[PDB]
């Protein structure tokens, strides 16, 4: 496995940042998902010699936060919130416009490798209940019309 | 150009945190300069660190982050203990239906900032963090930027004002787990380890980072201290007026007419958070309960309770969440057992257990599948999370479920 120049650089800046490199361990997983749309699993050796950890202990960090997905390729993550408020104001509407338009339940992921649904708790944005994520993007859900307007952004 | 962020509406009757923060925008350091940003920092500069732990103390502020410990008494338990000491901003806020912090965050990122450099000079600390949650990716780009600036103006950096002090800002980043809201977790991933909390004591304040004297302070309680500083010590316990000093932030949610983050002084109750504020529900329908987040639960009697921090006040983080005459007290209280399920870390057995089958329980209760034997069992477990925890998720994941069970029995006899 071979990281690329971009990526290596983004890595390499993220692991000189805080004063110890091990610290740099959450930002340098975030940037490789946001490269590749998942955490590869041959990325992790690189990674680990790169912190100066063992591989075990990289793969503890993968393993225990849930924003890392070593199994799933996704250009797009829908991180769609599953807690009270969201539930109580719409999260099975927005995961009925979803499946209307994607054609995919949460935790599955488009034929293409598009998008994927994340089952996610509380987004911090419970006003603004149903809430979703598109990657970094956060929306309020209003209805499938939409949902489609704001899905066509992603290409 | 920063990620999307939705539009939390907001709205003050205090005009303190929220000033700028009730604008939905990014605003700049001339914008917060322009009100009269960073002077606090000057006069606390020309200050003893010790007069600045007294202000804070005198000043009675308590901590926004939950657990409401007055912030002066921390620092005071820091500094009795030799350095380098560690100053972190807790804004890794994931408990259901709270959103304040990150407006604070995402709109006035110096007042956070301002509020971080007079804290760690009033300790000591010549190295601080933000410790942001992975799903505030803006917050996390809009306090980089933000950091920047005030190093490019003098306030952050090397010789901050002339005054010879040198801090640096960390921005770290969660990747999704609620229990790195706990503050020896929160080290932990900080150290870049799995957010496992530690048995204490040791305690952050005397050993946290790199076993370090470490002071963990919640985004809220630290957009006080630039106030405290500005109007000084007496003013800020005059405003209220409450025995619990301060402006407070109350994300609103639920059925209301207007959910949003409402900056209003502790003395309010809870019924004129809802209806004077928030608008009323939805329907002019009759509130039902209001979750206190996933911590407690308050039903239709217990609405004109206030919003400090006093034994029969609201307490927490003062997060509320309506639920109306439409709302199932089940159905809800199967989502807060779904949070904690999905929350624990699994380091103790009965939170590890308890939290999974309260929610695996509950969810046959509410399909209607559950035996006597699931009924019986649910009691039992919700009564057996707290066992040998060693962190707060344990000691509460049973809490609001059991106050639903007691306050909505006809509700329950239902599914019974
Ligand atoms: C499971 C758990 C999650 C917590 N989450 C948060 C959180 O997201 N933000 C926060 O500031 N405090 C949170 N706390 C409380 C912290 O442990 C700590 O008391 C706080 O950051 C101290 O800051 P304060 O004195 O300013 O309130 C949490 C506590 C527990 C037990
Ligand atoms: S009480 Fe629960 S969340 Fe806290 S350390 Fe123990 S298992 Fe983890
Ligand atoms: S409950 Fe869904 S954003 Fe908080
Ligand atoms: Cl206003």
């Amino acid at each position: 496995f071979e990281f690329p120049e971009e990526l290596k650089t983004k890595l390499q800046e993220h692991i000189n940042y805080f004063p110890k490199k091990r610290q740099a361990i959450l930002l340098c997983l975030h940037e490789i998902q946001n490269y590749y749309g998942y955490i590869p699993p041959e990325s992790l050796k690189p990674l680990a010699d790169m912190l100066e950890l063992p591989l075990n202990h990289v793969e503890g960090v993968v393993a225990f936060y849930d924003m890392f997905d070593r199994e799933d390729k996704a250009k797009y993550r829908i991180r769609v919130c599953v807690s009270i408020v969201c539930h109580l104001m719409g999260t099975n509407k927005l995961l009925k416009a979803l499946e209307n338009i994607l054609g995919i339940k949460p935790g599955e992921v488009t034929p293409d490798g598009k998008f994927k649904i994340v089952p996610v708790q509380c987004l911090g944005a419970c006003s603004e209940a149903p809430v979703f994520m598109v990657n970094d993007d956060e929306y309020k859900f209003e209805s499938e019309v939409q949902l489609n307007e704001i899905l066509s952004r992603y290409t | 150009s920063y990620p999307a962020i939705p539009r939390i509406y907001a709205e003050t009757t205090l005009n303190m945190l929220l000033k700028r923060a009730k604008k939905p925008r990014v605003h700049s350091i001339d914008e917060y300069l322009k009100d009269g940003g960073y002077q606090a920092l000057e006069k606390a500069l020309n200050m003893s660190p010790e007069e600045i732990i007294d202000w804070v103390d005198k000043s009675t502020l308590r901590g926004r982050g939950g657990a409401g410990f007055p912030t002066g008494k921390k620092w005071k338990f820091a500094v009795q203990n030799p350095g380098p000491r560690y100053f972190i901003c807790n804004a890794d806020e994931s408990e259901p239906g709270t959103f304040k912090d990150r407006i604070i965050i995402e709109r006035d990122p110096h007042l956070l900032i301002e509020g971080i450099i007079i804290s760690s000079y009033a300790i000591g600390a010549n190295e601080a963090y933000i410790y942001i949650r992975g799903e505030y990716p803006a917050g996390y780009y809009i306090l980089r930027d933000a950091i920047e600036e005030a190093k490019k103006k003098g306030f952050l950096g090397k010789n901050i004002l002339g005054s010879g002090f040198d801090l640096e800002i960390y921005v770290a980043r969660g990747a999704g787990a609620y229990i790195c809201g706990e503050e020896t977790a929160l080290i932990e991933s900080l150290e870049g380890k799995r957010g496992h909390p530690r048995l204490k004591p040791p305690y952050p304040v005397q050993k946290g980072l790199w076993g370090k004297p470490t002071v963990v302070n919640n985004v809220e309680t630290i957009a006080n201290v630039p106030f405290i500083i500005s109007m000084g010590w007496e003013e800020y316990r005059y405003i209220g007026p409450s025995d619990y000093a301060g402006p407070k932030l109350f994300p609103v949610s639920g059925k209301v007419k207007k959910p949003g983050v409402y900056e209003l002084p502790m003395n309010t109750t809870l019924r004129e958070v809802i209806f004077k504020y928030a608008g009323g529900t939805l329907g002019n329908k009759k509130v039902k309960a209001v979750f206190s987040g996933a911590l407690d639960c308050f039903s239709s009697e217990e609405l004109d309770i206030p919003m400090d921090y006093s034994p029969l006040g609201f307490g927490g983080t003062g997060t509320v969440i309506v639920l109306t005459e439409e709302d199932d007290i089940v159905e809800a209280a199967l989502k807060i057992a779904e949070f904690y399920e999905h929350e624990t870390c699994g380091q103790c057995t009965p939170c590890r257990v308890g939290c999974y089958e309260q929610a695996n329980l509950l969810e046959k209760i509410y399909k209607g599948e559950a035996t006597e034997q699931d009924w019986e069992g649910f009691d039992f477990v919700n009564r057996n999370i707290q066992p040998t925890s060693i962190c707060g998720l344990g000691a509460v994941a049973g809490r609001l479920i059991r106050q639903t069970l007691e306050k909505f029995p006809e509700e329950w006899e239902k599914y019974r």
